[PDB]
């Protein structure tokens, strides 16, 4: 009886088996509904397109994200997401397979209750475990101690772990990641004349953010160079054939992760959150956590972000001590890879939430069996 | 636990109408 | 209006059939307008003859390609609207962005106004000038496109799925003749 | 030296002097060009008619609007609009008067660059300033805080301000206003057998919308009343003497403001836009913004729109509180009246953009000085 790992992230659902290297099915989490009038009778008109089908036909669809900042809002859409990732992507019966789901920390508990109730009553399993994503990132990193900054599409959270022990008072959560960067990239893309208002255009601005944006090492000098010379400007071809040219927006978009006052949020940047999480830890273990900054998540794919994290923390830390940013090349799927490591662990078989334990304890054992 | 371990399409429709005439 | 230029007068409604026959048989769409005007002004290789039912023979020159040019240039008959190529292009930009490529590869014409034997290449040139250069302008022009509206009607009525979409006698009898707004497009 | 307030509206240019009540020159922003052959030699046949002359002689003119959705497309036409409103309408030299200008939020920056460059080179001034129209409306409402929905001919935008602090993250923009309603009324007038295709007929359909249309308090009951009895049908006389009679089109036309899916726009209605702008604000100030919903713009004088917008926000917001829609009777020119406040402030005189500042900073100081 092999195991399934299904990271139900805000942006990209990543699912696959246990023990495998790369995640088998990676597809975005969108439910698309038609908004125009179907005139051509027959043809099998779906009322809702889920996944890559909604991605391809996105020009005539209202797209909806069921998960917003790690909290599942629309439960029928998320039921259709689970139905698609089980019965169409992986083509597996969930009644003969355990499932490991991932969850952001500091979540609403009723969300955890509802994934428990749906996952044991709609897609009923032999077993399921809900786990924190940062622990899975530290699993895939292989090291035991370390602070993990995980930044998906909705949640950027810091969790520090020392020698196998998490510190729950030092866990912090920030609702600022790639969806807000997409919205801010639209809002600064209106300066050059390019308008993007629909839900379909979120995909195009997201592709612009994925393909062209990068983290500046120094923001002010990059501002001066992009204002002075047109060397940093890059051209991108739209799906209709038009060509946009973006300059400073390549590095004004990710700088919201280091300066959240751009979109008006009061809280400080991710480097200050990492440093404050380390100062919230005990004084002996900060030597291990400075040397083992593990990033994960698809938001850290920008090709300047490790040097910026090193520079900001080395600015913040005392200068008598080394800072080392662990940035593996496959850190997008490191939540999935550590989930596959955990599901292949022989010790992990004893803390599965059984259906028997769910029936005997209600949907309430998930607060006590999990973290 | 020891005892439990011991236990373990526009195109098709329109071409159909074309060949119907 | 422009057949009176050479000397031929047609004012009655019976003569409209004759002028329509001349338009059907002899007219064609110029690929380039000004080169064809200069060619017809230079030499009479483009002039063609047609025999009237009484027995007179007309010969027309530039009027072969001035008459279908009004579709691409409506200011000849004094209408403020744009030509049919700009109408097609503006209908593409009024759509959403992500589908526009599929609108470029599937330009479909129908009706007997596109029977002129230069109109597909001219519309390809006009849209290719209008569209960005990285894109494919494919215009479908079947030889049977004079009757394709009826052919698609026979296509739609041969469906099994369309038999529930009719407006029956009984539904008209409750709803009055107003159900055709809510049932049809 | 009296200051100039020149609201370059999307449909109507409204210019005048500071300290005054009513705007001096209100005239539509149209550049006419003749589309027929002038056989009558002489008598001053102009190549272009600007403003009210193009309105009067519109039967033989192609009229072009230089502004579309706030963005100036044609700049030579816009220069002709400025030349007419300085030299013919107000009949004053621009070089002896400062001139504030108005602007929709989230404009492309090169539009502001080009208005600054033209306004400092050919219509060169001692000073000019570019401001936000909603701020002028909240001035004209006489109140400190408030959310302003300004809906012109091209731009419907929501901007909330608390204690003189605008919240830039909370600004919403929607390209659905009076030109789109005029085009939709053209689209639905064909149902009754009246065809209007030319740009001359756009003025007729616009006058029909201004005279006869009104906001339904309940949309479906007004459908029931219009379908049942012929009491809502109203007659209008065309300039050729033909009499039209329209029924439900009096309240199908403004309902596109509350239901944008009529013209295929995916975005939500103006009530939901206002509500989401208040939800984007911080939690301690929302009660004040509820009591100070200021409506301005030319679209907002359908004589049922205040009760409908009150009903929609009272349905959307919870019930413990007061929803008061501030809809003054003079809300067409209120933005201009706000300029007649703001340019008449002695405190305002130290943030003009001077000639020396422009020459020493390029056309880049309009980003750093204006908001
Ligand atoms: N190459 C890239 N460059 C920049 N950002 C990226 C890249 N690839 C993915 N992203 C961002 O990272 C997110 C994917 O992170 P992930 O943890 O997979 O999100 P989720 O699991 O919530 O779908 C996407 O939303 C995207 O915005
Ligand atoms: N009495 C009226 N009733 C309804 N709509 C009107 C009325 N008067 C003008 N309008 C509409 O308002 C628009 C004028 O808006 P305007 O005041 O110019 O705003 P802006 O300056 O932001 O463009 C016109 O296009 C017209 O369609
Ligand atoms: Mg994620
Ligand atoms: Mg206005």
């Amino acid at each position: 009886t092999t195991a399934l790992v299904c990271d139900n992230g805000s942006g990209l659902v990543k699912a696959g088996f246990a023990g495998d290297d790369a995640p088998r099915a990676v597809f975005p989490s969108i439910v698309g509904r038609p908004r125009h009038q179907g005139v051509m009778v027959g043809m099998g008109q779906k009322d809702s397109y889920v996944g890559d089908e909604a991605q391809s036909k996105r020009g005539i669809l209202t797209l909806k994200y069921p998960i917003e900042h790690g909290i599942i809002t629309n439960w029928d859409d998320m039921e259709k997401i689970w139905h698609h990732t089980f019965y169409n992507e992986l083509r597996v019966a969930p009644e003969e397979h355990p499932t490991l789901l991932t969850e952001a920390p500091l979540n609403p508990k009723a969300n955890r209750e509802k994934m428990t109730q749906i996952m044991f009553e709609t897609f009923n399993v032999p077993a399921m475990y809900v786990a924190i994503q940062a622990v899975l990132s530290l699993y895939a990193s292989g090291r035991t101690t370390g602070i993990v900054l995980d930044s998906g599409d909705g949640v950027t959270h810091n969790v520090p772990i020392y020698e196998g022990y998490a510190l729950p008072h030092a866990i912090m959560r920030l609702d600022l990641a790639g969806r807000d960067l997409t919205d801010y990239l639209m809002k600064i893309l209106t300066e050059r004349g390019y308008s993007f208002v629909t839900t379909a255009e979120r995909e195009i601005v997201r592709d612009i953010k994925e393909k062209l944006c990068y983290v500046a090492l120094d923001f002010e000098n990059e501002m001066a160079t992009a204002a002075s010379s047109s060397s940093l400007e890059k051209s991108y071809e739209l799906p209709d054939g038009q060509v946009i040219t973006i300059g400073n927006e390549r590095f004004r978009c990710p700088e919201t992760l280091f300066q959240p006052s751009f979109i008006g949020m009061e809280s400080a940047g991710i480097h200050e959150t990492t440093y404050n999480s380390i100062m919230k830890c005990d004084i002996d273990i900060r030597k291990d956590l400075y040397a083992n900054n593990v990033m994960s998540g698809g938001t850290t794919m920008y090709p300047g972000i490790a040097d910026r994290m090193q520079k900001e923390i080395t600015a913040l830390a005392p200068s008598t001590m080394k800072i080392k940013i662990i940035a593996p090349p496959e850190r997008k799927y490191s939540v999935w890879i550590g989930g596959s490591i955990l599901a292949s662990l022989s010790t992990f078989q004893q803390m599965w939430i059984t259906k028997q334990e769910y029936d005997e304890a209600g949907p309430s054992i998930v607060h006590r069996k999990c973290f | 636990r020891k005892q439990q371990l011991a236990e373990e399409c526009v195109i098709d429709a329109l071409l159909a109408d074309i060949r119907k005439g």
